[PDB]
């Protein structure tokens, strides 16, 4: 996409994540683990359903048309009617074609951004206490346990109280 | 002395290809169907009232061919003509078929009203052993035929008028005779003439005789013509000759009735959409069944399958 985080930066999807979209895993002092973040997993659905709401509504109801099949030749006026119809199907065809088309690249596109601001606002909770590694991780230059990594999943986790820990960590 | 925690994004083992600006095929993680492919085969019968002619043509049941007695002042939403359907009356013609049969669909009743019209000096009920009523001759139910009284043929002369606040459509024809000896026997004058008018219109037919091929016992022919007579106009009929009268006007609607051509069998379901191949569903925004729809239907396209994405860019190991 636009903004390169998905199939860019981020070399895979995990096919392991079941419970969302977009997520964290770690590794600390007391081993691994794996978390969906729910906000950027809902923005991307509800963007999806709102699309998906507005290609399916409902809009056309007719009732006494033109002919459409005729069993008889008869020229000119057969012609047209047959003309009409055939300029229709191809214009609609033609819409159909193309909404779908701007529809998923915009998908893609707002799939790949949703990825890209997970990952820009943990980096700007880390503060001066990461570094982003360049594939999609961030390596934390502190004593991280698993309640320090829930506080960054769950966005309360203060930097001022490990900063001087891991400024040192860094320039050392 | 440090941690890593590291973004990522799902993905699954059974992605869908779709179509993009930039690439034919791209494989997200899920995506919907936005064409309508399939039918059961069958006609709901609801919401919409639907009227099977069975073995009846909407035309026939309008002029009122015996074995379409049945249909006797119907109503339908949709009128539903069949291909095995077939004509057992008098041979006709209707000079643009085609318009009548979409006027009458449209307006979607034969709701019949008999007016007293008097033809002073003609004999009345003509009938004919091509269209079978019981199992004596007879005629189309709506149509009069007139022939001779004695030895003459007067010149019918008459007049209805509108008083109503609706719109009447009279349907009447002309018979075209096979031969001099026939157009003689039954009219006495040797040439007929037609002509039915209102303030603002004028038909004038006159009828040709000659031999037409033999159909249902007959090589003569009738010709099917119609006047509509609005609210405080009049009808006048004027022949000397070969006038199939009406017996009365048929009811006009405008609504949202109409006719489609189907072998589909009626079944019980609620669908608003209507294909000749059967009832559709129309939550997707497009379908490739049929160009002919009736009721709130999907738009129909020329492609058969139109994936929209509904999840991610689907990236495995
Ligand atoms: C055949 O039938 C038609 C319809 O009944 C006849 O038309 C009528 O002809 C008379 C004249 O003989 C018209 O009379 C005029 O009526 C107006 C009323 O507005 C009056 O002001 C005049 O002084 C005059 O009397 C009559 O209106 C007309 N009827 C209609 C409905 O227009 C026709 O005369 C008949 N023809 C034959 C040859 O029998
Ligand atoms: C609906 O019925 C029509 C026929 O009444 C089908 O259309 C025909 O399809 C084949 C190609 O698969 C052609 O040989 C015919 O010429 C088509 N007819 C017309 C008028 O286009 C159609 O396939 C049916 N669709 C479904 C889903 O049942
Ligand atoms: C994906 O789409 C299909 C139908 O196109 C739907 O039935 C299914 O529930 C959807 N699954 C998810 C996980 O969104
Ligand atoms: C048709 O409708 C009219 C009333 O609108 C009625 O007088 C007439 O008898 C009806 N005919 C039949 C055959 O049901």
């Amino acid at each position: 996409g636009l903004f390169g985080a998905i199939a860019g930066f981020i070399e895979n999807g995990w096919e392991g994540m079941i419970d969302g979209w977009y997520g964290f895993r770690h590794q600390n002092s007391e081993g691994t683990g794996q978390a969906a973040d729910l906000k950027s997993t809902q923005a991307a659905i509800d963007q999806i359903n709102g699309k998906l709401n507005r290609v399916i509504e409902k809009t056309n109801e007719k009732f006494h048309q033109i002919e459409k099949e005729f069993s008889e030749v008869e020229g000119r006026i057969q012609d047209l009617e047959k003309y009409v119809e055939d300029t229709k199907i191809d214009l609609w065809s033609y819409n159909a074609e193309l909404l779908v088309a701007l529809e998923n690249q915009h998908t893609i596109d707002l799939t790949d951004s949703e990825m890209n601001k997970l990952f820009e606002k943990t980096g700007r909770q880390l503060r001066e206490n990461a570094e982003d590694m360049g594939n999609g991780c961030f390596k934390i230059y502190h004593k991280c346990d698993n309640a320090c990594i829930e506080s960054i999943r769950n966005g309360t986790y203060d930097h001022d109280v490990y900063r001087d820990e891991a400024l040192n960590n860094r320039f050392q | 002395p440090g941690a890593t925690l590291c973004l990522g994004h799902h993905a699954v083992p059974n992605g869908t290809l779709v179509k993009t600006i930039t690439d034919d095929q791209i494989e997200v993680t899920n995506a919907t169907e936005l064409v309508q492919s399939s039918s059961t085969g069958k006609i709901c019968n609801n919401p919409h009232r639907i009227l099977d002619g069975i073995d009846c043509t909407l035309i026939d049941a309008l002029l009122g061919d015996p074995h379409c007695d049945v249909f006797q002042n119907e109503t339908w939403d949709l009128f539903v003509e069949r291909s095995k359907a077939f004509s057992n009356c008098y041979p006709y013609d209707v000079p643009d078929y085609a318009s009548l049969r979409s006027l009458v669909a449209s307006s979607g009743t034969l709701e019949f009203i008999t007016e007293g019209f008097t033809w002073t000096g003609v004999t009345q009920n003509g009938g004919s052993n091509a269209c079978k009523r019981g199992p004596g001759s007879g005629f189309f139910s709506r149509l009069n035929w007139l022939t001779k009284s004695g030895s003459t043929y007067p010149v019918l002369n008459v007049t209805m008028p509108n008083n109503d606040n609706f719109d009447k459509l009279y349907i009447w024809g002309v018979h075209h005779p096979s031969t001099n000896q026939e157009q003689t026997s039954l009219y006495v004058q040797a040439s007929g003439r037609v002509t039915v008018s209102t303030r603002r219109s004028q038909q004038t037919i006159i009828p040709n005789i000659g031999s037409r091929p033999w159909v249902r016992l007959s090589s003569s022919r009738i010709s099917i013509y119609w006047t509509i007579v609005k609210p405080g106009d009049v009808l006048v009929i004027n022949s000397n000759g070969n006038l199939i009268a009406p017996r009365g006007y048929f009811k006009m609607r405008t609504g949202k009735s109409s006719i489609m051509r189907s072998d589909a069998p009626i079944d019980t379901c609620i669908s608003e959409c209507i294909t000749p191949n059967g009832s559709i569903p129309n939550d997707k925004p497009f379908q490739n069944v049929n160009k002919i729809t009736y009721g709130a239907c999907p738009k129909y396209v020329k492609q058969n399958t139109l994936k929209l994405a509904t999840g991610m860019r689907n990236v495995p190991e």
